């Protein structure tokens, strides 16, 4: 069972703006701000989009947005690029020190 | 006669009262009555009650954290309710940097299994527990094995008649305000209160478990000093600790749960149903040969050995302390009325000689045994 | 720069051991934790655990905490983790990601930046 409710696959026509929502608890999306994003195209290890909700690592587009209400943190891609066509994860480091993962979503440029 | 080495002996004249303290002997002499030598062996009680367990090295495992950011409560562990683990609730700074939306202090709790690696146990002696082993061995030259508990005895010895032993039980410690605190293998015997009070994790002496410790908070010190981290930390072994505070105390000779002691009594005896063996008997008119040579004890006293070669077989032994010329007695016997029960068995002869020069006596003028002894003072 | 290296694919048999490597250069790796994070076919990342390098310490999930054995060796900049009584279900791919470890060297809180690098992945498979 997954600990975090994430969408099952995303699709979106290229050029525009898509969100993905990620559903936690109290004690994890909703008490921390410790909230990470995670771009894994097929065969490839999965990379860090996003950081403390909002943040960004350096050799990443700013495209890529984040947001958090109550237990649930959303990833915002405006404007749809050829290379977006992977996987995404969200993750949350919990109360009790662990850390717990999303589902996944499977975008789709079309 | 098992008092002859013994440095620490003592000699009553009957008609009496004894002390019977640990290594200690009594030789009892009393006209026509046969000599008796008196020894506790062992002062042990029976089956004590432990009445607490005291934690003296302990170690902590399964180490559990949950916190929260400020403005959010106290956190809640499912390892608190487990009397297991010492678990403590603390205060720690937060922010941006570590994942909160607010800057203050934020809660945190901390729980750790605690475990009992080396303990002891102080249990409870009543006086009627105690079991006092007195043995009774007649001073004959060739023994019954009495008990005695505070709730007198016949002690019948084979041959010779019987004793009317009577103890006062009172050493002069009260065991109500006393604890036999029993340590690994060594054991003390220290006041209540004192125990009771010892700053160390503890469980009721009806405790089996061995796991729901009072007070682990002794042993274990919670430290938080930058508002970062709070750390847990075990005190070390307590055990020469422990030791250091035991020097005066009483120590306990255990041996394998049994707790044994050293005793003291005040003792009353009559001998009365006492009666000499071996009245209606012959004297020993063959010759003697010295087994074992004179030899003075850490008591003016004198021993020797020999063995009877006539044969005379059941006879009374001539023994006689005197001058060069025989003409008087001067001593007397340790070993009243000796007797050869069987030639090729030696007989052992403890008597008093009188001080300075004196001749010893074995046997009749055919083969008769002269031997000098001069006793200093 | 940062080149996470785990050992290459290994097919094990039910009920056996695996242990994977995780080979840490371009960086201080004495001054970072190591996590582990298995990946199953075509399906969610699940967290098993982390190594604090420099003093040793570790932290396993509920879900593998007697089975999985985190190491390291401080000498060789390599992180390993054992797991045993392997089933069919253990069939994954195993990635090792990196975090900062407070400038004390305590590790209660990560750092924002969680897995911001991994290694390649080790495909472990269960016949
Ligand atoms: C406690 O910790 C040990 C490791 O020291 C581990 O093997 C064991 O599974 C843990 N027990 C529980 C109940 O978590």
């Amino acid at each position: 069972q997954s600990a975090l409710t994430q969408p099952a696959s995303v699709s979106g026509s290229p050029g525009q703006s898509i969100t993905i929502s990620c559903t936690g608890t109290s004690s994890d999306v909703g008490g921390f701000n410790y909230v990470s994003w995670f771009q894994q195209h097929p065969g490839k290890a999965p990379k860090l989009m996003l950081y403390d909700v909002t943040s960004r690592p350096s050799g990443v587009s700013s495209r890529f947005s984040g947001s958090k209400s109550g237990n649930t943190a959303s990833l915002t891609i405006s404007g749809l690029q050829a290379e977006d066509e992977a996987d995404y994860y969200c993750s949350s480091h919990t109360s009790r020190g662990t850390w717990v993962f999303g589902g996944g979503t499977k975008l789709t440029v079309l | 006669m098992r008092c002859i080495g013994i440095s620490n002996r003592d000699f009553v004249e009957g008609v009496v009262d004894i002390v019977l303290e640990h290594g200690s002997c009594v030789t009892t002499m009393a006209k026509n009555k046969p000599t008796l030598d008196f020894e506790l062996i062992k002062t042990e009680a029976k089956q004590p009650a432990t009445l607490r367990k005291y934690c003296i090295e302990a170690k902590l495992t399964n180490t559990t954290t949950e916190s929260r950011c400020p403005t959010q409560g106290e956190p809640s562990l499912n390892e608190e309710q487990d009397k297991r683990f010492i678990c403590k609730h603390s205060m720690v700074d937060r922010g941006w940097g570590n994942g909160c939306g607010l800057f203050g202090k934020g809660g945190i709790v901390t729980c750790a299994k605690f475990t009992c690696k080396k303990n002891m146990e102080g249990k409870i002696v009543q006086p009627e527990n105690l079991e006092y082993t007195i043995v009774i061995t007649p001073h004959s030259g060739e023994g019954k094995e009495i008990k005695i508990t505070p709730q007198t005895t016949e002690a019948e010895l084979t041959g010779y008649g019987t004793v009317t032993m009577e103890c006062s039980p009172r050493t002069g410690l009260d065991f109500n305000e006393m604890v036999l605190l029993q340590m690994e293998d060594k054991a003390w015997l220290v006041h209540r209160q004192w125990f009771l009070d010892l700053p160390l994790p503890w469980l009721p002496g009806a405790d089996t478990q061995g796991s729901n410790w009072i007070q682990k908070e002794t042993l274990v010190t919670f430290k938080n000093p930058h508002a970062k981290k709070q750390d847990v930390v075990v005190l070390g072994s307590q055990e020469g600790a422990m030791h250091t505070a035991l020097t005066g105390a009483t120590e306990i000779q255990m041996s394998s749960g049994n707790l044994l002691f050293t005793g003291h009594l005040k003792c009353r005896l009559r001998m009365d149903k006492l009666q000499l063996k071996g009245m209606s008997y012959s004297m020993c008119t063959g010759k003697f040969k010295i087994v074992k040579e004179i030899a003075e004890t850490q008591h003016g006293t004198i021993v020797i050995r020999v063995q009877y070669e006539g044969d005379g077989s059941p006879c009374k032994i001539p023994f006689e302390i005197t001058d060069l010329e025989k003409r008087h007695v001067l001593g007397r016997l340790i070993t009243v009325n000796p007797i050869v029960t069987e030639k090729d068995s030696p007989v052992n002869i403890e008597a008093e000689p009188p001080f300075g020069d004196s001749y010893i006596i074995v046997g009749v003028e055919p083969g008769q045994l002269k031997l000098n002894w001069l006793r200093p003072l | 720069e940062v080149q996470l290296v785990e050992s290459g694919a290994e097919v094990k048999k039910p009920g056996a051991s695996v242990k994977v490597s995780c080979k840490a250069s371009g960086y201080t790796f004495t001054s970072y934790a190591m996590h582990w994070v298995r990946q199953a076919p075509g399906q969610r990342l699940e967290w098993m655990g982390w190594i604090n390098a420099g003093n040793g310490n570790t932290k396993y999930s509920q879900k593998f905490q007697d089975r999985v054995t985190i190491t390291r060796d401080t000498s060789a900049s390599t992180a390993y983790m054992e797991l045993s009584s392997l089933r069919s279900e253990d069939t994954a791919i195993y990635y090792c990601a990196r975090d900062k470890v407070d400038d004390y060297g305590d590790y209660w809180f990560p750092t924002l930046w969680y897995f911001d690098y991994w290694g390649q992945g080790t495909l472990v498979t269960v016949s």
